């Protein structure tokens, strides 16, 4: 996600996938090669990581012709890089910049659905050589995602500010010309780059007519509510907690109320 | 480049000297093997001589010593206490019961190895292992900590 | 603090005294007797040191996100707190006595003060209020 | 007023306790057990009688050969097997060594739970000496599998009784220096005197046995009322106290260590 | 020059705290017929430093159900108060220096109570009140002991004070029972044996925990220096070591009290004794 | 001493009982009331000025100046016996032929079922194993297999220092057990020259 | 025991060296070995008069 | 005699001079490893005699005036990675107080198939692994039948 003085985007997204596909085709016993790229990968993208990802996808499909290319959206999970950095942006900062109106559309998905998708790909022989886009059942804008996180966190002060893209790039420029000649620093956000600003000026959704979750037989889980949103409910102010728990403890038996001290 | 890589390697040397010489384990005295762990801490073998302090809370604990059999009723509690320890942490499985179920391997109530619940760094064999064998296993865990190179790996990322 | 008047400077005229006072070194045997100024500097320096202790493991330590790591692992105190409040006030009253070379009527006044103290204390003892069974 | 009980969860880390308090005073205690239930009673049905013997070492793993003893005696009674004289003497001697090990651990773990740390470290070196005695005859420091149907597994190696006598010659001094820290100390007394009192009627109604029963004024020792092996030949006393106290149980346990030393010397 | 003097004071305080915690381990081991730390450095002389560096690279656990500011502030407050009290011992000339240190040590209660309020543990809230009750109960006997001490402290000009440089340089033989009460009060303030039943830092890891223990050992050294000034005829290195050895010696050989037991001790034994001694010394001082 | 006092009673019912009734004076384990001045001074020097704490302090200070019982592992070792049950091992004759003859007695007696054996006849007609596994994480180290063996093929040797980093390193097959026997053969023979007088 | 002697010696040496260094530093700041004495209002008045008259003597010296 | 102390130190460390001893990396590790520091500097230089040397270079000492169970000790030749798995079995029973036999007083019978003792290989990739493992030269499928290949 970020460049370093030891590793560039081409080294990781281009050169290594090409050599991996070549060495995989050399063995003869490899029957399946699953390569992961992004939903917003495009050779005509201003963001460097999307462009190098699409170039490496082309190199993989060239060297290993039956390799499957998988392009999921934003992945939510306990250890993800999507809600975690957004929560670290809503809290722990004086202000949270939002690129333009925040009306660019995304299609986030759950990590267990992607894990099931890999096994469903390994089952189905037709999916060899194809490209699949993995996105959840809801299309959302970044403003809607920020509103959902602010409602879920129970924060009563919107600390976000909408900014023009040149202002966001001017903020992120000093810590991008110094990203090389440095071994990589902890607690640096992957959203503090110009590539994220270029990604925010475009839609990242499933294309029309593409192969998705439904062709794998998978109904993807909702991302906004349910088990996927439970980790961010633990970071709310005060704690998660149950409540007063006394309206429903009316006809509960004897030892239970005393056990819970109700 | 050569000087900074030399400095980074010496930072790993000092950090590994600190972490191996300051292991604070957490006691799960489930069964038989806990008595030999008590004998390891006693005056003959003196685990405190090697910098080992037994800690009551998981937040101050650097390692976990599973000393005894693990049942199906005790497995989520062990997992929960393991999840509350901070990084970096290690797990030492002690005795046949924690290693693979041991003498209760075919029972309806026993977890066949603590590997099935938590990942394990060093396995000490015996039923029970002697306190001196547990010293051997802990010195081996120290040897595993010595081969780590964290800042050298970070420097080349 | 610097002196702002000729009377505060022992009627010494000139501009050398004003600059010499404004740029003086701290001295308990000069102008800063009994000063309590090192107590503030000690607070600032120790707060700096403890903040550096707090911040540093956020950089040089490993970290892993888990939902279970971020989770939890009487009226006698009212008696103690209120009694401690009253007894601390009484000891603060007794302190100006001990810092004087007291005459005999001062001694008997102080003993009347202490007698009222210990009479209330002995009443609460006799009613079983210092037996901390609850 | 209408004061509800405040409840408390006491330790997953293997006793679980659910207390109820009315302030600082407990009204109820409910132990939740089964965190070490490994189903050994079911597993013994799938073993032969020799195969199932090392299960008994792992029941009271502070006192191993005494757990073996009752299983062996139960098999021997149904088999109508007689044990020879030397085997009976060896069984009595190692049963009393086992009792000394258990009482050392019990008293010092109790005093460490109260807060005294030094007697633990003093008694565990004596425990190490008796573990060496276990290892020299069975090859295992704890789970010996020594007592068998009809006798013991191996003979005593030449040179064991010499060293057991050399340990027993100084054990009374060790017990003496142990009591200088605890017996006449006011903090230990204030922690132990009149705490958890058991009367005789409550002791028999609640199925009590052992040093609890002797601290409530009951003269009942199975080695003197229903003797087994060569315990009827042994000359020793039954210690008796009469308060049912923690302090009285501590004194009874120390005296039982003295009497076990007496039986060891006679054997 | 004040900043320089304060930093030159701060260096041996932290070095001494590391060596105190090592010496406690090793003396406690020698009483128990073992060795204690010997492997970690030659003669074990690097063990506290590797403990500190191990906690330095340890992960900081910030629970996402507590208030982060008070949680961070509690060990900082404890450490700052210990360092300020040491500065009051050595870099002051105030007239009421003992009253200043008593006021500082009365502020040290806040770290315990902020740790009890911040962390969302059931028994941390239960134990913080007990620890605060113990410290609060023995502070009054410390204050009445200071009253008895100050009745005889006069400088050359004839003014009565609590200035440490005006204290006599001979042991106070007339106040031996008050000295014993002072030492047991020091044991009660530092939550040592036999008052170690209440812990409050059950949720703290890495350098917040390290700050808690540095503050505890530095406060022990403060109280040792105070007792040596008041009763032993001066502040010295040998007296600091001897009183620390005495505290570790008591921790080796004694069990601890119950909560109500030391509450009854502090409110029915130590406070009436210190007040009666104050009345007797006031009668003598006329 | 083991004597009791009214006041040193650890509970509340007995504390309430001793201060409202004189039933404690009948009990012989209680300390009696002092009768004259010197006895009152002895009782006060017991309660005040401690002197019961000091005896324990004198004992622990004597222990501070006494000898220590710590051994410096791994430069110094403990004490064991030839009967010690350590790491399992497979043995040979002095010629170099295996002692084991695949009788499957050690597999039958094993209470942990830690032994798995398969066999067929060798090309010279001999009766030898083709598989001999010991799950060391299932083993209970009883020594029953050593007792059941009629040709002294399987033993528990004198090795106790064999902790590993992976559990797959503790599933011993036949080749590793023979390698253990080839390592430890002289020590095993020295131990068995004494223990054959008893077994 | 002999293992407890080095840490106990080091505590004494640390406090001796630190108190010696702190003494030399504060002696350089104050220039008299009674700076820590109690001072009443008369002694404070005397020190403040001495400081101001020393400044006056310095001012009058740089005029001849 | 301090000359006796230094002669004992040089014969125990295996160096040639005090300058070679104090300028070595062995003394550098003895400044950071106190267990080795105590064993070389205090125990090996004390009262006692040298018994023998194994083929790995470790030296064996004894002292009959010591306490029981602290009469015998070893000075490992590997100063940086010392391990008890390098003790040969003909010294193992002597050092563990199992028997009173060593090569200096007892001629052991040497089998023709005997493998010498060396340091453990656990934690490395050259450790023992079962025959069905990924790290084997050829993993086994343990099927007990033969499949038909057309
Ligand atoms: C005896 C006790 C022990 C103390 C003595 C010990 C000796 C000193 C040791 C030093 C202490 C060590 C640790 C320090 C804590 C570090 C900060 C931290 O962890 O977060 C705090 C943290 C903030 O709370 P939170 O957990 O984030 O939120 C929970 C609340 O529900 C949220 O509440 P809320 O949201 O309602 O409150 C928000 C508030 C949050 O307040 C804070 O952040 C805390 C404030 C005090 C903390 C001070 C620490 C450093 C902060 C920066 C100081 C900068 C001041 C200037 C310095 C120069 C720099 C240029 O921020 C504001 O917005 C403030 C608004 C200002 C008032 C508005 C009303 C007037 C309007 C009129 C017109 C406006 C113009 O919690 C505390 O406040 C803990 C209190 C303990 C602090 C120590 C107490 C004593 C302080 C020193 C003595 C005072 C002398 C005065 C000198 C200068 C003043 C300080
Ligand atoms: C409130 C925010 C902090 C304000 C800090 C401040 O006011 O700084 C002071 C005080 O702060 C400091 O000087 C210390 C800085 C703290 C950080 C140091 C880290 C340790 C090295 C400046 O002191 P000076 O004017 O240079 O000293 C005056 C002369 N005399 C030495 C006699 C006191
Ligand atoms: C931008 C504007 C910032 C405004 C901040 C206003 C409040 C200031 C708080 C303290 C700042 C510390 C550094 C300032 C310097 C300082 O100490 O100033 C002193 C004023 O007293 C004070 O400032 C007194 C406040 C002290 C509060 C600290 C509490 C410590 C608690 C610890 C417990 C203490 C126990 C009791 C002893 C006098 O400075 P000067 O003119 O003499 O200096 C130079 C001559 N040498
Ligand atoms: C400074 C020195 C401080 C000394 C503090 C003394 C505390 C006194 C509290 C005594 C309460 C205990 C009590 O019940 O005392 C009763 C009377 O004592 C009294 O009346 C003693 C009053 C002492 C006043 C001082 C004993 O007699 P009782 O009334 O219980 O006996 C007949 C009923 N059984
Ligand atoms: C270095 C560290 C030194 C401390 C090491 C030992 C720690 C012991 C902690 C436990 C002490 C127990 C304790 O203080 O017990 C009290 C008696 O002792 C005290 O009260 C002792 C403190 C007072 C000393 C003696 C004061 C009077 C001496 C003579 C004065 C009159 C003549 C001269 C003017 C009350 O226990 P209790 O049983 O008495 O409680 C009566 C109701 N149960
Ligand atoms: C013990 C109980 C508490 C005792 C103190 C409670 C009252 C506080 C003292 C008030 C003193 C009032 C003046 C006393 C005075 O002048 O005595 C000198 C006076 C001098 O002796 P003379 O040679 O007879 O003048 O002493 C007495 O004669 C009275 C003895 C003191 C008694 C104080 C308490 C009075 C009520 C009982
Ligand atoms: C039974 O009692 C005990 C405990 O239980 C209450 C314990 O928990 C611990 C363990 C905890 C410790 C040692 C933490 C407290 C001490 C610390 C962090 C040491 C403080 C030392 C400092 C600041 C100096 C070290 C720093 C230096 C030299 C700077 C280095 C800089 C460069 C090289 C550039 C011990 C030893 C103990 O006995
Ligand atoms: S492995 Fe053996 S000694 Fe250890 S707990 Fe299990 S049965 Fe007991
Ligand atoms: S020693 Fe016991 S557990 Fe091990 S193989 Fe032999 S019979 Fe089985
Ligand atoms: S090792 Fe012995 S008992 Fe086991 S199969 Fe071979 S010959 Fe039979």
């Amino acid at each position: 996600r970020l460049q370093t003085k030891n590793w560039s985007f081409e080294d990781v997204h281009v050169d290594f996938p090409k050599r991996l596909a070549k060495l995989a085709a050399e063995t003869g016993q490899v029957q399946r090669l699953i390569h992961f790229s992004d939903m917003g990968a495009d050779e005509n993208h201003k963001s460097l990581r999307m462009r190098t990802k699409a170039v490496g996808d082309k190199e993989v499909l060239d060297a290993f012709p039956d390799a499957t290319i998988v392009r999921p959206g934003d992945i939510v999970g306990i250890e993800d890089h999507f809600y975690n950095y957004l929560i670290y942006q809503l809290t722990l900062t004086v202000f949270a910049p939002v690129v333009e109106s925040g009306s660019n559309k995304i299609q986030p998905t759950y990590v267990l659905d992607v894990a099931d998708a890999v096994a469903a790909l390994l089952r189905k022989p037709d999916t060899a050589g194809k490209t699949l886009y993995l996105g959840g059942p809801e299309v959302l804008t970044m403003r809607e995602v920020y509103d959902l996180l602010l409602k879920t966190l129970r924060i009563y002060r919107d600390d976000t500010v909408h900014l023009p893209a040149w202002a966001v790039k001017a903020m992120y420029k000093p810590f991008d010309s110094v990203r090389r000649m440095l071994p990589g620093l902890p607690m640096t956000s992957p959203l503090a780059t110009e590539d994220y600003v270029e990604e925010m000026l475009r839609d990242k959704v499933v294309p029309a007519g593409a192969l998705g979750y439904a062709d794998l037989g998978i109904v993807p889980q909702k991302v906004t509510d349910g088990l996927a949103i439970e980790p961010v409910r633990h970071a709310r102010v005060g704690g998660y907690r149950w409540g007063d728990m006394s309206a429903v403890a009316k006809d509960i038996p004897e030892s239970v109320r005393k056990y819970y001290n109700i | 480049a050569k000087g900074l890589e030399f400095v980074v390697s010496k930072v790993d040397n000092v950090v590994n000297w600190a972490r191996a010489g300051s292991i604070w384990p957490m006691t799960f005295g489930l069964a038989c093997c806990a008595v030999e762990m008590m004998h390891a801490g006693a005056s003959r073998y003196d685990l405190d001589r090697y910098g080992i302090i037994f800690r009551p809370s998981p937040r101050q604990s650097d390692a976990m010593i599973v000393a005894g059999t693990l049942t199906n009723k005790m497995a989520p509690a062990l997992r929960k206490v393991y999840d509350q320890m901070p990084e970096p942490k290690w797990v030492v499985s002690m005795g046949s019961c924690a290693n693979g179920g041991g003498y209760y391997h075919y029972s309806y109530a026993v977890v066949r190895g603590c590997d099935r619940v938590v990942p394990v760094d060093v396995y000490v064999p015996g039923c029970p292992p002697t306190a001196e064998g547990l010293l051997y296993g802990l010195l081996q865990l120290q040897k595993k900590i010595y081969r780590s190179k964290t800042t050298q790996i970070w420097y080349k990322k | 603090y610097n002196a702002w008047s000729p009377a505060q400077r022992y009627f010494v005229e000139g501009d050398h005294v004003v600059t010499a006072e404004a740029s003086r070194t701290f001295q308990f045997t000069g102008l800063d007797s009994g000063s309590f100024y090192p107590y503030v500097i000690a607070t600032v320096i120790a707060t700096a040191i403890s903040t550096v202790f707090i911040v540093a493991p956020l950089v040089i330590a490993p970290s892993r996100v888990d939902l279970d790591k971020s989770s939890a692992y009487s009226v006698s105190f009212y008696l103690v707190s209120i009694m401690y409040l009253l007894f601390d006030i009484e000891i603060a009253y007794l302190f100006p006595y001990a810092m004087t070379h007291a005459s005999l009527p001062m001694y008997w006044t102080m003993n009347l003060f202490l007698a009222i103290l210990v009479a209330g204390f002995a009443y609460e003892w006799g009613m079983g209020a210092l037996e901390w069974r609850e | 007023a209408k004061v509800n009980n405040f409840t408390l969860n006491f330790g997953p880390q293997v006793l679980r306790l659910v207390l109820e308090m009315q302030g600082e005073i407990i009204m109820r205690a409910d132990p939740h057990i089964g965190l070490l239930h490994r189903g050994t009673e079911k597993l013994l049905e799938y073993k032969t009688y020799l195969q199932g013997l090392p299960y008994f070492d792992r029941l009271d793993y502070v006192s191993m050969m005494c757990m073996e003893h009752s299983y062996v005696l139960a098999i021997e009674q149904l088999l109508n097997v007689s044990v020879p004289l030397r085997g009976q003497y060896i069984r009595v001697l190692f049963s009393e060594i086992t009792r000394v090990l258990n009482h050392l651990l019990a008293i010092t773990c109790h005093s460490m739970d109260v807060g005294a740390l030094t007697p633990f470290l003093w008694a565990f070196e004596e425990r190490e000496k008796l573990f060496e005695f276990y290892e020299r005859v069975s090859g295992a420091r704890m789970h010996a599998a020594y007592f068998r149907v009809g006798g013991v597994s191996q003979d005593l190696p030449i040179g064991l009784l010499r060293d057991v006598y050399d340990w027993a010659r100084q054990f009374a001094s060790r017990l003496d220096e142990m009591e200088e820290l605890l017996t006449g100390n006011r903090i230990w007394k204030e922690r132990t005197v009149d705490v958890g009192t058991i009367t005789a009627q409550m002791a028999w109604d609640w199925g009590c046995s052992g040093p609890i029963l002797r601290a409530s004024g009951i003269d009942w020792d199975l080695r003197k009322t229903q003797p087994y092996d060569a315990y009827g030949k042994m000359q020793f006393n039954v210690p008796i106290a009469g308060h049912g106290d923690c302090y009285d149980r501590y004194l009874v346990r120390l005296q039982e260590m003295r009497e076990s030393l007496r039986i060891i010397y006679q054997c | 020059m004040i900043v320089a003097s304060i930093l030159i004071l701060i260096v041996p305080v932290l070095l001494s705290v590391a060596m105190f915690t090592l010496a406690e381990r090793t003396v406690m081991a020698s009483m128990q017929r073992r060795f204690g730390p010997q492997v970690s450095g030659i003669s074990g002389l690097l063990q506290p430093f590797w403990d500190g560096l191990k906690l330095g690279v340890k992960e900081p656990v910030l629970p996402d159900s507590s208030s982060a500011g008070a949680f961070a502030a509690s060990p900082m407050i404890s450490f700052v108060l210990s360092q300020v009290a040491w500065v009051g011992i050595c870099i002051s000339d105030a007239s009421f220096q003992g009253l200043v240190i008593m006021a500082i040590s009365s502020l040290a209660v806040y770290g315990v109570m902020l740790a009890g309020w911040a962390s969302n543990s059931k028994y941390a809230f239960l134990g913080c009140l007990r620890s605060v009750a113990l410290m609060v109960s023995y502070e009054l006997s410390l204050g009445a002991a200071l009253l008895s001490i100050g009745l005889f402290v006069t400088d050359g000009t004839g003014m009565k004070c609590l200035n440490f440089a005006e204290m006599p340089t001979t042991p106070q033989y007339a106040m031996l029972p008050l000295c014993l009460i002072f030492l047991v009060c020091i044991l009660a303030e530092t939550k040592r044996d036999p008052f170690d039943l209440p812990g409050y830092n059950v949720e703290y890891s890495s350098l917040g925990f390290a700050l808690f223990f540095i503050a505890e050992y530095a406060n022990m050294a403060v109280m040792s220096a105070i007792a040596s000034i008041y009763f032993l005829g001066g502040f010295s290195a040998l007296k600091i070591t001897a009183l620390f050895f005495a505290f570790v010696w008591t921790r080796g050989t004694l069990p601890r009290y119950r909560y109500d037991q030391f509450m009854r001790l502090g409110w029915k034994a130590f406070l009436p004794l210190t007040l009666a001694f104050f009345a007797l010394h006031a009668s003598v001082a006329i | 001493g083991t004597e009791r006092r009214p006041g040193e009673s650890g509970a509340w019912k007995q504390i309430e009982r001793q201060r409202y009734a004189s039933d404690w004076e009948n009990d012989p384990t209680f300390k009696r009331t002092p009768k004259n001045l010197a006895e009152v001074l002895d009782d006060s020097a017991s309660m005040l000025l401690l002197t019961d704490v000091w005896r324990g302090m004198a004992y622990t200070l004597g222990a501070f100046f006494d000898k220590k019982v710590t051994i410096m592992y791994p430069f110094e070792k403990g004490q064991l016996s030839p009967r010690f049950r350590g790491e399992h091992a497979l043995r040979r004759y002095p010629t170099g032929e295996e002692r084991c003859i695949a009788c499957k007695l050690c597999e039958a007696i094993c209470p942990a079922q830690a032994i798995t054996i398969e066999a067929e006849e060798r090309e010279d007609g001999s009766r030898r194993t083709t598989r001999y596994d010991i799950d060391m994480t299932k083993c209970i180290y009883c020594g029953f297999c050593q007792e059941a063996c009629p040709v002294d093929a399987i033993v528990e040797g004198p090795n106790f220092e064999f902790s590993t980093e992976t559990r797959e390193e503790l599933l011993y097959d036949k080749q590793k057990l023979l390698e253990n026997g080839d390592k430890w053969e002289t020590e095993i023979a020295t131990n068995l020259r004494t223990e054959s007088l008893y077994r | 025991g002999w293992n407890a002697l080095p840490s106990l010696v080091i505590i004494t040496g640390i406090w001796t060296a630190g108190l010696f260094a702190l003494d030399k530093v504060q002696m350089f700041r104050e220039n008299k070995p009674a700076w820590a004495n109690n001072k009443d209002g008369w002694q404070k008045a005397l020190y403040r008069r001495d400081w101001y008259l020393q400044r006056e003597e310095e001012t009058l010296a740089m005029a001849k | 005699s301090l000359s006796g102390y230094f002669s004992r130190l040089l014969e125990a460390s295996g160096k040639k001079s005090v300058g070679s001893f104090f300028a070595s990396w062995e003394f550098g590790k003895m400044l950071v490893d106190g267990n080795l520091a105590h064993n070389v500097l205090v125990r090996a230089t004390g009262a006692g005699r040298l018994v023998g040397t194994d083929y790995n270079g470790n030296r064996y000492y004894e002292n009959e005036e010591a306490a029981y169970g602290r009469r015998r000790w070893i000075v490992y030749k590997d100063k940086f990675d010392y391990n008890p798995t390098t003790i040969p079995p003909e010294w193992h029973g002597w050092l563990n107080y199992i028997n009173d036999y060593n090569p200096t007083n007892t001629q052991f019978k040497q089998p023709t198939y005997q493998i010498e003792a060396s340091m453990t290989k656990t934690g490395t990739q050259t450790c023992y692994n079962p025959k069905g493992s990924w790290f084997s030269a050829k993993p086994r499928n343990w099927r007990k039948y033969e499949s038909w290949t057309p």
